[PDB]
Formats: structure tokens, sequence, C-alpha cells
């Protein structure tokens, strides 16, 4: 019984970690939206500089 | 940046190590008091029977 | 108190495994930056 | 506030005291089972939101 209640506590901690991962993927989606401005090589390098 | 991240991770790891050392040196009195109060009254139930 | 100790030691072991994964990552990155330094020496960067 | 107070619900005109009430564990069992089911469905919804994102 002690083992199963401690593993339930560990599962609750894993759910909290999953919520933290949800926050992190939200932040990464925000970073994706930010890079959507200049992400696809908007500043093309010079062709014949050499 | 991953180097500074792993450095912060090592700092958190040593902080957690100090914390677990503290809670280990602090929980032993609680455990010994628990087992002492348990064994002292089990014999009480035995002598009651 | 034993649940506190167990959760603390479990997240400590998790941090230790994360430190091991970070060591793997930093040695892989050392290998890749050595490869990039070889590429730079071939392209005559810091060499010049 | 009153030494003899009837139940708020109808169909029972008799007064109910403190000794008349009994602790029925089935009710709290059902409430906590419903709470556990709600937490489980919330966890399922969060996991599905994780998958679709």
């Amino acid at each position: 019984r002690d083992e199963v209640i401690k593993k339930k506590n560990q599962n609750e901690y894993y759910r909290g970690r999953t919520k933290k991962l949800q926050a992190t993927i939200i932040s990464t989606k925000e970073d994706f939206l930010r890079s959507q401005e200049i992400l696809a090589q908007t500043h093309l390098p010079e062709k014949s500089v050499f | 940046n991953q180097e500074q991240a792993i450095a912060s991770y090592e700092a958190a790891k040593e902080e957690l190590g100090l914390k677990i050392e503290q809670i280990a040196q602090e929980a032993q009195p609680i455990k010994e008091q628990y087992d002492s109060t348990k064994l002292a009254l089990v014999e009480a139930q035995d002598e009651l029977q | 108190v034993k649940s506190r100790f167990e959760k603390e030691k479990s997240n400590q072991a998790e941090a230790q495994s994360n430190i091991d994964q970070g060591r793997k990552k930093v040695d892989a990155l050392n290998k890749t930056i050595a490869h990039l330094e070889e590429e730079l020496t071939k392209e005559m960067g810091g060499d010049k | 506030g009153y030494t003899t107070r009837d139940c708020p619900q109808a169909a029972c005109s008799q007064v109910v005291s403190m000794r008349d009430f009994v602790r029925d564990p089935i009710m709290e069992l059902r409430c906590k089972i419903a709470k556990m089911k709600e937490s489980q469905e919330q966890d399922k919804r969060s996991s599905q939101a994780i998958d679709v994102l």
C-alpha cells in the first residue's frame, strides 16, 4: 500500500512535469511564430561577391 | 548556451543533493521516535492481553 | 517524511540522469566542433 | 440556532436532530469517485492537447 501510494505520488509529479512540458511547447510555438517573420532565409547572401 | 544550461543543471543537482542530505539527517529522529513509540506500546498490548 | 525523501531522491536521480545525458551531448558537440574546426582549417579561416 | 429544526427539504415534517444523522460512506465514496473521474478526464484532455500540438 505504501508502494502504490508513493507511485501514485510519482504519477502526480509526472503529470506536473507534463504540464511543465506543455508550457515549454507553448513557448516553443511562440518562438515559431516569432521566427515566422524572418525564418525562411529572408536575408539572402550576396551572389557574386567573391 | 547548452553549456550554461548544463551548468545551471549541475547547480540545481548539488542544491538538491544538499536538500536530500538535510532531509535525511532530519528524518532519522522522526523514524527512530516512531519505531520507539511503536515497540513500546506493542508490548503494552501484549501485557494487556 | 518517507514520501518526501522518496520524491527528493527520485528527482535527484532524474537530475543525475539529465547530467549524464548532458555529458553525452557535450562530448558529441565537442566532436562536431572538432569537425567544424577541421572544416575551417581546410577553408583557410583562422589559419589565414 | 434552534434546538429543534426540521430538514430544508419537503416530504419530511418530522424534526431531525444531530443523533438522527448517520455517516453514510457510500455518498462520499461516490463524490470522490466522481472527482477522480473528472481528474482523469482532465488528464486525458491535456494529453490529447499534447498529441495534437
